RNA sequence: AUCGAGAGA
DNA sequence: CTCTCTCGATG
């Protein structure tokens, strides 16, 4: 995580298969390809913090 | 198939393209102590053994092992071993569970004494893996 | 490298460095890979049986002492001179469950 | 319908690598903790969590999300409640709960006591500093 | 392992053509191309499927267990 | 898996039924065709196991179905396996009606050649 | 239950308090026999 | 004449199984004859487990030079044979 | 690399004896001012004295190695412009096999010692399975 | 959560660092540490009244823990204490102490230069403690002769874990010296009134960390404390009984060694004090040093719950601010949602 | 692992209807029909047959995601012409053409050898 | 769990 | 001064 664009809040879309599916145009800020790259996902636990994610 | 990813023909996959066999061996051994204290291979009951595993032991036999051919999955128990440390609950559980995330079929079970005269066992489980979305090529 | 170690280096290590005050060390003998079981019966160890039973594919060293004796076990590199597989043919390897 | 551009098409020797998704995929929602630091264990096979490292913290700081950073560093990890003496400010307090008996051998404190929420790792650090002849006195006032 | 039953790409049966292929190679003394041609393998995917295959089961059968 | 890809007779398949549609338990004779396979190493030489060795057990009751297609010249068919000397393969096969959309083993066709306008007079392709 | 030796075509039935070795052989490598309860395979 | 090239491969050596096992066996055997010297001065009863367990340890852990963490050969001299592919 | 090998290590003593018995002045009997153009001979990093007329010695040694009398593993370095002769019987030296080019060809020029006959014998050994690599080395 | 406490919930506003005065050390303690025995005593699954007392914290999944009970999940850590036969040096202060001995002459206990000097007036004008000490240390270590007591101040140099003199300084001697520097001289070189004194830098008696710091599955800290207690009892034995001149000193240096290496194990001194398994042992200093340390590894960043990790792939049919989440992960990761009239139906369906 | 069942490509799930007709809010006299358990095979054909009807203003199908076997079909017809009738006419036309094609292929097959 | 080793981007 | 799986020997 080199800059703030390495951690960004997304909307969940539950899909089949075992891969984190992301939009192509979001590749650049994360600096990632799909040649085996792995990513992490964190889930908020209260209203104020998910508000922090959605509004910031 | 952008940014170093690829699209594979599902039909060809069904016909056996890039399919694989995956074998995994678990090894266990009966421990020995100075006062002739020895762990034993068996299928323990919940009323006679401490701790135990959350998984089921019903696939075990009298010798505390699985018969090669029985399908295993989740947190099933592959090897049943107990260690003693009248009184209720005289045995501690030392059973080995199948990998929490893996599954498959018991390919082949091997029972053999050690160089120090210790009865130890290697259980090989087989799982066929089929090329899926996300597999590295 | 391993063959050089067995056929020459070992004797140099034993003889040219050690002498006590007396007991002088003589020739070194390297056997074929064997196992002294808990049964007491010592028998020939083959690589497949060694890997299956978590044993150590090693031979025994025997030195002549003056004024014979077992001094330890040396792990044997596979397909070396003191290995059974070096002289074995393809059919022999197939019988010994060793891949050709 | 035909494709305009023609496609480079032909046999090529490909190979399947060892890295497969079902061996990589991992997810934990409240699992086994460690003993020393009381933080989520390390590894997928042991049902562990993922390290919210220094750089992630830096990113959350950059965003400004404070409550999120607090949530990752408390509720999502090791959230511990400790008692502090209102005098010296150390974890000397002997809190006899269910009897409301908050004792403190050394300053004779029974009425002037405090209660704070800190990470168990912070508690560990403070205790280790106390074992290294240092007093991390914690006051709750300016 | 053993000769794949059908071609991955299109789906044409090829598992019944292995021994015939071998015979066309050793008995009639033909090259691989013509042998593959005579077996009705015109598309290079099936042609590949047979030509590229390595029969490893013959080595596997050498063991007694 | 190899058995799954074996081509079977699907002539009167239209008077066979989906196991998911049949009112039986698991499978029956109105939905599925059962064929056995018993092979054993006999000779010192390699004993080949083909698709001809498959033997229909279930009751076809008139319908042309279940019979393994053998376009082989020697009449063997698909080479299933190879047995050594004392090796044995004893199994049973329940074949059911299926769509190639569900699995490519139910594919009735191989490669379908397809071409329109060989002169590119429509100009659908920029060469 | 019953077992089968590795480097020979035998069929030992020695349960617990027996184990190694083998009947008319001498090797201590014993494999376990296949289960009687059959397992199905979705031929796909 | 310019400075010597310290990256010249001709002025470098590769120690294989031979030299390594030679150093190790020299150590373990000197230890053995030392122990035997002790048993002799205390007064056929020779501890063969020294050489065996020594070689086995150094070959198992990859930590060349018996059980002393002061070794700089902690970079794993002996490793598990990678058997994923024949080429591997 | 595919053909690279590691020197096992041999005994330099017979090479030393050969040198001394083939016109090598002992280092203890070396007078620099009366023989400046004397090539100093090194063996395993040891100066065993100098030697005048180094070419004949070098050709002799090379001939012996190529014959087999001296272990083919042993390396022999002749530095002309530095007037030095370094023979290494050291172990751990990484070497590789090479074709030998000699100009002993009368009706021709500088050609490979290995000829199509040798290759034919090699492939004869290949088809039969008595003429192997060691024969090429000897 | 845990349990209801009568104490108010407050936020940490300030952190006042300082030293641990032996008085406060023994006053804070709730258990004396005499026996070096760990837990078992003559085939008994319990705790001896020496090390790992039940007062320090019970360790057997019990419901009791030193009268206060509250199990072992609520109980933080109850410190102990051990008295040393002779005072020793705190390793992390070896430099600082060695500097103070150069800022104040021996025997007496006074600063060399005062307001009578010209440069000292300028050096003592700095308000910052560090800069003040750094300024005075340079303009005071050159003084040899001296308030009165004109004793020739020796040249002190560092050697191992003791100090020498050139006209060997005992630890008790330096204790007696730092005990007589008084209050006014403390402010002149950084130290504080009732927080940090030079007479507290040296270790008279040292605190004993509770079992939650050194757990058992024993911990290295338990072994090191056992070594310290061993050297202590050995020193006491050599002192009370037959006390040779060149024997008890070795025991003093031994206790000093074990105490010094109990905190810092990576010193300039070659003896790194290995263990039984050949391990260089884990000191308290090594527990904090990053990046795998306690601070950078357990405080600045730590493993968290409600997290997932997977191989990523591109999807042209997902929006920019969308993320594809595998169904299994969706079932695994969860969110606590309070029941309200707006969502009671949906939540009921989900349940 | 997380891979969906294959039959979910052609077997209607629990409660899932075949066609979902929805009134389009954008353009007047338009409709969006959701086809379940169907791919391009049906959508392309229907859409191509809806462009033959000269009383149909708009006709376009799309598969929103390849994971799921379903496609949306938007149809806009002239006033005084219900789009359902356009879909029905298209379908019937398809069926007729396929019937004639089948008959012709059969007759042409009977006249062959080998 | 504590130290070494291989590997992922 | 330098995010993951993993193996395999050690207590
Ligand atoms: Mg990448
Ligand atoms: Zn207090
Ligand atoms: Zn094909
Ligand atoms: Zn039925
Ligand atoms: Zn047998
Ligand atoms: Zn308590
Ligand atoms: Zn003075």
């Amino acid at each position: 995580s080199l800059h703030k664009m390495s951690m960004m809040a997304h909307r969940v879309k539950v899909i089949p298969y075992s891969t984190f599916r992301l939009n192509l145009s979001v590749t650049s800020p994360y600096n990632a390809d799909f040649d085996g790259d792995e990513m992490n996902l964190h889930v908020p636990q209260s209203e104020e913090t998910r508000a922090e994610l959605s509004q910031l | 198939n952008q940014e170093d990813s690829m699209i594979m023909n599902q039909s060809s996959i069904d016909r056996g393209l890039f399919r694989s066999l995956f074998f995994r061996s678990y090894m266990d051994q009966e421990k020995k102590y100075g006062m002739s204290i020895t762990e034993t291979f068996e299928k323990p009951q919940r009323t006679n053994t401490l701790r135990m595993k959350h998984g089921t032991y019903d696939k075990l036999d009298d010798d505390g092992l699985i018969a090669p051919g029985v399908r295993v999955s989740g947190e099933d128990v592959i090897i049943g071993k107990t260690t003693p440390i009248t009184a209720y609950h005289s045995k501690r559980d030392a059973s080995t569970p199948l990998r929490s995330t893996e599954n498959g079929i018991v390919d082949q079970v091997l029972v053999t004494t050690n160089q120090d005269g210790l009865k130890f066992v290697k259980v090989r489980v087989r799982t066929t893996k089929i090329p899926q979305i996300g597999d590295k090529f | 490298s391993f063959n050089q170690f067995v056929d020459y280096t070992l004797q140099d290590i034993i003889c040219e460095d050690s002498t006590l005050i007396e007991i002088s060390f003589g020739k070194i003998y390297v056997t074929k890979p064997m196992v002294n079981e808990s049964d007491g019966v010592t028998h020939a160890l083959y690589p497949q049986e060694a890997r299956l039973r978590n044993l150590t594919y090693s031979s025994g060293l025997f030195v002549d002492v003056k004024k014979k004796v077992f001094i330890g076990r040396l792990p044997i590199m596979l397909r070396s001179k003191n290995c059974y597989l070096s002289e074995a043919t393809e059919s022999d390897l197939y019988k010994l469950k060793e891949c050709p | 319908k035909k494709l305009m551009a023609q496609i480079f098409f032909g046999p090529t020797y490909y190979q399947r690598l060892r890295h497969m998704v079902d061996d990589k995929i991992h997810a934990r929602a409240r699992g086994p903790m460690q003993v020393l630091t009381r933080q989520p264990v390390e590894g997928r096979s042991r049902d562990g969590g993922l390290r919210f490292g220094e750089m992630e913290r830096d990113c959350m700081i950059a965003h400004g999300a404070a409550s999120f950073l607090k949530e990752r560093l408390m509720e999502a990890s090791d959230a511990f409640r400790v008692h502090i003496c209102g005098i010296c400010g150390l974890m000397t307090v002997i809190a006899k709960l269910n009897h409301n008996q908050f004792e403190c051998k050394g300053c004779d404190n029974k009425i002037d006591i405090y209660q704070i929420h800190i990470p168990y790792a912070a508690k560990l650090l403070f205790q280790e500093l106390m074992a290294m002849n240092i007093t991390p006195r914690l006051y709750t006032d300016r | 392992m053993i000769v794949p039953v059908r071609c991955f790409s299109c789906g044409k049966v090829v598992g019944d053509k292995w021994e015939s292929y071998l015979n066309l190679l050793q008995e009639d003394e033909l090259d691989e191309g013509t042998a593959l041609s005579r077996l009705g393998l015109k598309r290079y995917c099936c042609r590949r499927m047979i030509l590229t295959h390595v029969d490893l089961i013959e080595k596997f059968l050498r063991y007694n267990p | 898996h190899r058995l799954g890809l074996i081509p079977l007779q699907s002539m009167d398949i239209e008077q066979l039924e989906y196991s998911r549609d049949c009112f039986c338990e698991d499978h029956c004779d109105k939905c599925s065709v059962v064929l056995t396979l018993q092979a054993f190493g006999e000779s010192e030489s390699t004993t080949n196991v083909y698709s001809k060795d498959l033997v229909i057990v279930s009751n076809l009751m008139g319908r042309n179905i279940g019979h393994p297609i053998i376009q082989d010249k020697e009449g063997n068919g698909v080479l299933i396996c190879k047995l050594r000397k004392g090796q044995e393969l004893k199994l049973t096969c329940v074949a059911k009606k299926g769509i190639a959309k569900e699995h490519a083993k139910w594919g009735p066709a191989a490669a379908i050649e397809f071409e329109y306008d060989p002169w590119n007079k429509l100009k659908h392709t920029d060469y | 239950l019953k077992y089968i030796c590795a480097e020979c075509s035998s069929k030992l039935s020695l349960s617990r308090t027996d184990a190694v070795r083998c009947k008319d052989c001498g090797h201590r490598i014993l494999l376990k026999a296949r289960t009687k309860r059959l397992v199905q395979f979705e031929a796909r | 004449k310019d400075q010597d090239d310290r990256d010249h491969f001709g002025k470098k050596r590769l120690d294989l199984a031979g030299p390594l096992l030679a150093q190790l066996f020299k150590t373990l055997f000197k230890k053995l004859t030392k122990d035997i010297f002790r048993y002799m001065q205390r007064t056929l009863a020779i501890n063969a487990k020294t050489i065996t367990s020594g070689l086995k340890y150094a070959l198992a852990t990859g930590n060349w030079g018996e059980q002393k963490k002061a070794m700089s050969s902690r970079a794993g001299v002996s490793q598990v044979l990678n058997r994923y592919t024949y080429s591997s | 690399s595919l053909m690279s090998c590691i020197s096992v290590g041999t005994d330099p003593m017979p090479i030393i004896t050969f040198l001394s018995e083939w016109g090598m002045e002992p280092l203890e009997d070396y007078v620099p001012h009366q023989s400046p153009d004397a090539t100093r001979v090194f063996v395993n990093g040891v100066w065993h004295g100098v030697h005048r007329n180094p070419a004949r010695l070098m050709e002799t040694l090379r001939t012996l190695r190529r014959k087999g009398d001296i272990n083919p593993e042993v390396s022999m370095i002749r530095d002309i412009r530095e007037k030095e002769l370094k023979i290494f019987t050291d172990a751990g030296r990484v070497y590789r096999p090479l074709f030998i080019v000699e100009d002993d060809e009368s009706l021709g020029h500088k050609e490979l010692k290995v000829r199509k006959g040798h290759i034919a014998k090699l492939m004869a050994t290949e088809y039969q399975d008595e003429y192997t690599w060691s024969s090429l080395l000897n | 959560g845990q349990q209801y406490s009568s104490a108010p919930l407050r936020t940490v506003k300030e952190v006042q660092f300082g030293l641990f005065s032996p008085e406060e050390v023994r006053a804070i303690s709730v258990a004396k540490i005499r026996f070096p025995e760990t837990m078992d005593e003559t085939q008994t699954r319990a705790k001896i009244g020496g090390l790992n007392d039940p007062r320090l914290g019970s360790i057997d999944r019990n419901l009791k823990c030193q009268t206060c009970q509250e199990g072992m999940n609520e109980c933080p850590g109850h410190f102990g204490h051990i008295d040393l036969a002779k005072p020793v040096f705190h390793v992390g202060f070896i430099a600082k102490i060695k500097k103070v001995c150069e800022c104040v002459c021996m025997h007496c206990g006074k600063l060399l230069l005062d307001e009578h000097n010209e440069l000292m007036r300028q050096a003592l004008a700095i308000k910052d403690s560090k800069k003040r000490f750094a300024a005075i240390w340079t303009l005071c270590k050159t003084k040899m002769v001296c308030g009165g007591c004109g004793n020739t101040q020796p040249t002190i140099r560092k050697d191992g874990l003791k100090l020498v003199g050139s006209w060997v300084l005992s630890t008790e001697e330096i204790l007696n010296i730092f005990k007589h520097i008084s209050v006014k001289d403390f402010t002149s070189l950084g130290f504080n009134e009732v927080f940090s004194r030079p007479e507290w830098m040296i270790l008279t008696c040292l605190p004993v960390p509770p079992p939650p710091v050194r757990p058992s599955i024993e911990d290295d800290l338990t072994f090191k404390l056992a070594d310290i207690l061993k050297a202590n009892i050995s020193l006491e034995t050599l002192e009370h009984n037959g006390a040779p001149h060149h024997a008890i000193e070795e025991a003093e240096s031994l206790l000093q060694f074990h105490v010094a290496t109990y905190m810092d194990n990576d010193i300039a001194g070659q003896p790194q004090a290995l263990q039984k398994s050949g391990r260089p042992v884990k000191s308290i200093r090594a527990r904090l040093k990053g990046k795998e340390g306690r601070i950078r590894g357990n405080l600045m960043g730590k493993r968290v719950d409600f997290s997932a990790r997977t191989v990523i792939s591109g999807d042209p049919n997902l929006e920019l601010d969308q993320v594809g989440v595998p169904k299994s992960i969706a079932k695994t990761l969860t969110y606590p949602e309070v029941v309200t009239p707006y969502n009671i139906d949906r939540l009921t369906q989900l349940v | 692992m997380n891979a969906p069942d294959r039959f979910e490509l052609f077997l209607l799930g629990e409660g899932e209807s075949k066609l979902k007709i929805d009134p389009d809010t954008k353009a007047p006299n338009a409709v969006v029909i959701t086809f379940e358990k169907e791919d391009h095979t049906l959508g392309n054909l229907i859409r191509a047959e809806l462009l033959n009807d000269r009383k149909v203003l708009f006709a376009a199908y799309k598969v929103e995601h390849p994971f799921f076997a379903r496609f949306k079909l938007r149809i806009q017809t002239t006033e005084g012409y219900d789009p359902k009738d356009a879909l029905k006419n298209a379908c019937n036309s398809i069926i007729n053409k396929l019937g004639a094609l089948k008959t012709n292929f059969e007759t042409e097959w009977n006249l062959q050898t080998l």
